[PDB]
DNA sequence: CCGCAAGGACCGCATACTACAA
RNA sequence: AUUGAAAGUUGUAGUAUGCGGUCCUUGCGGCU
């Protein structure tokens, strides 16, 4: 009995949104920023592209957009609420494209563990299109749970 | 051991527009669903729907003397050749739409007025799904089928084999997360396929299935596929046929206010284009007769020439471009 | 990702003004004139609607909008109320038909507005401005506008005069409170 | 089966077109209609027929229909309905029925639905040329093998009534798109290697000449040929998904002149310069005046009425969306 | 002796019953006491007789030689043979072996009786949509008890929420089966399904109408008597049919009705009770019960028949195992 | 398949009656519940059951628990009607008519949204069909009582 | 650089809704 | 040596005809 990706999307989205609410229950600013950035993210992707969106997040963290592995990014090491949220969103989005909801889940990502931004700047347009659609799909679910759970 | 029939023809049906073979309105979110086999959930076109379509086309062709038998078929002359004396009164019935032209009634049976005279010579089987189109992350879409469909195709070949008395005319196992698929569907360096919202692992059959499709429909496939064929498990295939059909909201707009009128919003289901279905058409001895069509073989020949490579419209909503299919009729 | 943007045509790159904005600024300008000239009466007749919104001009404008957008079945009381802009007489009932409601489509088509080809050839259609840099359309750029009647009422003339005035007094686009978006 | 004549309606978008499919719980609140298994943008036959019918109705009620002389429906209804003509006119005026010729061509309104079927079949509008931004050549008219294959099949249907292989990084394109001595084309975010071919584009232009002539919706057909590109199916799918128009709209609260709460949404549009086509099949009317009493007559009325006409399709009409140029190729 | 006829539907079947009480215009034949779908003995006999008759007239009947009925008629009726053969051609009587096996045509009814008694085709397995394994072959204790009784003489406890089902129907780890839109909890059981399959194998052989009987075992679902009855009454196909007035292109006056169908993939069984052939001066190769039984088996085993109405719209086709 | 319909009808009648009882003088609440009941299957058809439940969630959190919802404690008719419909739909999928009846739910007390995230695709499909069916019954009694 | 981050109307209406012989 | 023997509720029949996902809505405010 298999599962659909939608189930994994919803599961992953709930998990990462609950993780923020847990680590920053007293910080409404961090929660409010993450929700704003999750809401903003799909529109940036449609207008500017997924690669430009991932790079846009990294630039907010003042990281070199060419020399950063997503796993190395630890959101709990930033001061302002903005960079904490950007780091979370970048981390969650990259983790989804890279690992999905786990190696033994119904969806283990698209980039086979490779950093999504590095993947984009290395692969073909069709690969990027498939990842772009998937990025939009996971963000839709992140937005859903952020809207209901995260407070301002 | 199928001696009630003598010959059979497989009618391949390829949709080039969405198709709504209807079953009627329901108290449900989908107000107008398409025809389905209830215990499998598979989309079908009932034989009586297809027969009505075939009959109407054949009838119009005979009235316009476009029917080819062996030269042109003049139904009025052949009517006089068969009915002799009372032939004139029969022709008058036809012009009044009380009866149908001679060959039409021989093949499909008499119009409702003469129902008790004799039965029809041909048996129009229900159309069943063979290939169902499903969106794919790579390769745009896949022609999806399953072992139970392949099995039913083989069993129908056994029917044809029994009817034509041709013994010469007469194994796919898959997990639910597995697929046997063409190269165009497979993601770059992953050995996986994503159909709709399901990830399927590629398994190392298609070439043989194509060879079968090449037998029935000729060397060309309806004037056009192995690279986008995907074989999935029976239950996964079933879910696709039930949840990957087109569901469309339609409205009626008040011509003066430019707004949706009351009783003017409903949801309607459509079988997608690029769907391959097939019906088994069995032919028995005519039960009504001119020498040109006095036996089974001659009736088969007329059926093959009349409908092969032809275009038909099946189901409702013809006026909004639905139900258009291309037909291939092979023995 | 630029943090600022501007509507540029997808295929041709020229800046342009969406019909949605043109229709919008014309309707909000209609809201304004009705408020400054007939505010006291409208707020008195529709005291029930006023309570829903809530007491100055900005409360009147919101009340007029709610009347046109939500409670348009109740506009019978001030249907005959007229406004001048400038030498033409436009009634509330005319405004209803021009922009339409949820129960009836608008009788006037508001098309997109585009700069003439001669200007694309002769002068810069874009220039950088500062708030943070952002793209703008320079002063002196001529645009072509159009409205059309789609009913027997033929209200495109009233809509035209209403839109012309809107583009002069209100302006269109962002930062109108700084003088941006004005037309001559 | 009564279809004796077929005419192709070319639809060239002048403004962005929104053939809606209902709201969705996603970033794109109001998406456009798409064929599900391909993801290709479409305009369903029922959406197009409603617009054609509405236009034909307004023209018949204003005596603007020509059959090469004027058409009087009230007079032609008196000749058809006789004693019950005065009753039928009252029904049309009460908007319970539609005028005579409209009901003949498109079928009766609700009250007369069971009387007879419509004479014409309005096919789904299919994508033929999709406008894609191009590094060289400003923008290209892009199509794909699937589209061409469907175009071919639709011709096999029309003729019956009247009685290319590319990899993902390859393109067949006109010279105006190809970079100076690089044999490459850049369409949106995709870099494509030019594949040498000498038949695909040429035959495609020949098809358009057969249908629409030298006049390609306000421009010479020769101008278009230099900017026609064929790409792989995967690439075309990506273009029609990520290069549609996504427009942010708002509703302004008149109180402060700011965006109202829940007053921000996104709408999808087919861009301008999109070429779609629909098969209009015509059969013998089933209801009738001798002026329009057969297939050929209906076809002539359909052509002249809609050829070179400007039509609005889909939603957002009063904010200037959905306007296309129509060419009726017989 | 007796022959058990297994009938497996490959297309939907409409055995029409005018007397059946239903909200459907054209309902299928059902048993009065159980409400189960059935094919009447008389319907089945008519089908069997028509097929047998066609084969005899076409000299395709084998008795291990070719049966020549006109030759046999002359060596049986002697001086009255020519007039009999004339009646056969005049369709007043049927050919010799046909009348021996099924009885004389109505014109000659009083001469002698038919050797066979064709019993009702009783329902055994009824297909129901399953969330897993596409569909289940559904049966009940009352059905199994009827089968066992019919076989024993010719030679289970379940609540409304429980089912004894094969592995291919069971949701992994949940111990549940989902038939259409209802959920049944799996009752642990060791041999009931296995016992049923064995009975089926003893009557119809190793191959289950073109498939191994072991494959069927994994998709059998035994449900309670009330649940089985519910499915057989409310899961049959109910199809609207119309007649189109092609003059208008719309549905003709009085051109709408509803018809019921027994689904494909239904298993039924009929006991054919064979008595001694009753005609006088029988030819030796068919002069007793065993010889009639043998001809019946060879003629109909692995045969395809059409049962009920709607033949020309593809209904009523079944595979036969005898 | 017949007894399950009766069970659905029994639940539907009960929840609509509770709506009409608590908000007898409040026609706005009754009308809102009715509209949302009619729109609900459409949202499910176009977005799936998961998204629809999530959409209802946004109309109300710490955890996804339908039990913890209190529809009467909300300020406006929109949120009150949404909270009621959401709880009704969730209660049916999780509890049915109680464990003393023929149908006691599909998810065994677990919130349907979390249930969808955890179980198989088959489990989600039956929950989707069942959700559509109960809403279809709620729509019947809504039109006749509200 | 910051903020937002949909809502209601319509909700399948009408017609055909057995006919006839054997 | 049974009110018994013998008899296919079957034949003909397109869930179809009519119906625009449309109407109302300024990517803006100046804040974090």
């Amino acid at each position: 009995d298999i599962r659909e990706i939608e189930q994994e999307r919803a599961s992953f989205a709930f998990k990462v949104v609950s993780d923020i609410k847990d680590k920053y229950s007293q910080n409404k600013k961090v929660q409010g920023k993450y929700s704003s950035y999750a809401e903003k993210a799909p529109t940036i992707i449609l207008n500017n592209g997924l690669g430009a969106t991932l790079a846009f997040f990294l630039s907010k963290l003042e990281k070199p957009i060419d020399d950063v592995d997503y796993k190395s990014i630890n959101p709990e090491s930033f001061g302002n609420a903005e960079n904490i949220a950007y780091a979370f969103l970048y981390k969650h989005l990259s983790t989804w494209l890279a690992e999905g909801n786990g190696k033994d889940s119904a969806f283990s990502g698209l980039t086979n563990g490779e950093d999504p931004l590095k993947y984009i700047m290395e692969k073909t347009a069709i690969d990027v299109a498939i990842s772009t659609e998937e990025a939009l799909s996971i963000l839709n679910w992140i937005k859903k749970f952020a809207k209901a759970m995260l407070e301002e | 051991m199928f001696d009630m029939f003598e010959k059979a023809v497989v009618f391949g049906l390829y949709s080039i527009t969405p198709v709504h073979a209807g079953s009627g309105a329901e108290l449900s979110v989908i107000d107008l669903p398409i025809q389905r086999e209830r215990h499998t959930g598979f989309p079908v076109i009932w034989g009586q729907s297809l027969k009505g379509v075939l009959r109407s086309r054949f009838r119009q062709l005979e009235l316009d003397e476009k029917i080819e038998v062996e030269q042109k078929w003049k139904w009025k002359e052949k009517t006089k050749e068969v009915l002799k004396e009372k032939a004139d009164e029969f022709i008058k019935k036809v012009e009044e739409r009380k009866r149908d032209p001679l060959l039409t009634e021989i093949v499909f049976g008499p119009a409702t007025d003469g129902a008790s005279e004799h039965a029809g010579a041909v048996s129009v089987g229900d159309a069943k799904i063979l290939l169902f189109p499903v969106r794919s992350a790579k390769g745009v879409f896949a022609f999806v089928t399953s072992p139970i469909v392949i099995q039913r195709l083989k069993e129908d070949f056994e029917l044809v084999s029994e009817i034509e008395n041709d013994i010469e005319l007469k194994k796919v196992e898959l997990s639910n997360n597995e697929t046997i698929a063409g190269n165009a569907l497979i993601l770059n360096g992953e050995n996986k396929v994503i159909l709709e919202d399901i990830v399927l692992k590629v398994k190392s059959v298609i070439e043989n299935l194509v060879e079968v499709l090449k037998t029935l429909f000729g060397d060309n496939f309806f004037g056009k596929i192995k690279e986008r064929i995907a074989i999935v498990s029976d239950d996964v295939f079933k879910s696709f046929t039930r949840f990957s059909t087109e569901i469309v909201a339609r409205v009626r707009i008040d011509a003066e206010k430019g707004t949706v009128a009351r009783g003017g919003l409903w949801y309607e289901e459509f079988l997608p284009s690029d769907t391959l279905m097939y019906s088994l058409i069995a032919v028995g001895s005519p039960k009504k007769l001119p020498k040109e069509v006095d036996n089974t073989q001659k009736i088969v020949n007329v059926l093959k020439v009349t409908f092969n490579n032809a275009f038909l419209q099946i189901g409702g909503d013809e006026t909004v471009g639905k139900g258009f299919v291309k037909v291939r009729a092979g023995v | 990702v630029y943090e600022t943007s501007i509507r540029l045509h997808r295929n041709y790159g020229v800046p342009y003004i969406p019909g949605s904005a043109l229709k919008g600024v014309a309707k909000h300008y209609a809201f304004s004139i009705l408020a400054r000239e007939n505010g006291d009466e409208i707020l008195r007749i529709y005291e029930s609607v006023k309570e829903d919104l809530k007491e100055d001009y900005y409360l009147t404008a919101a009340v007029i909008q709610e009347l046109f957008e939500k409670k348009f079945d109740e506009l019978g009381a001030i249907r005959n109320t007229r406004v001048e802009i400038g030498d033409t007489v436009i009634s509330v009932g005319d405004i209803v038909k021009i922009f339409g409601t949820q129960k009836e489509e608008g009788s006037v088509i508001f098309f997109d507005a585009f700069p003439t080809p001669e200007q694309l050839k002769d002068k810069p259609n874009l220039e950088l401005d500062i708030m943070i840099f952002f793209l703008t359309v320079p002063a002196g750029v001529e645009f072509t506008f159009a409205v059309a009647s789609r009913d027997l009422d033929d209200l495109a003339e009233k809509a035209e005069k209403l839109l012309k005035e809107a583009l002069k007094k209100f302006g269109v686009g962002a930062k109108t409170s700084l003088g941006y978006g004005r037309f001559d």
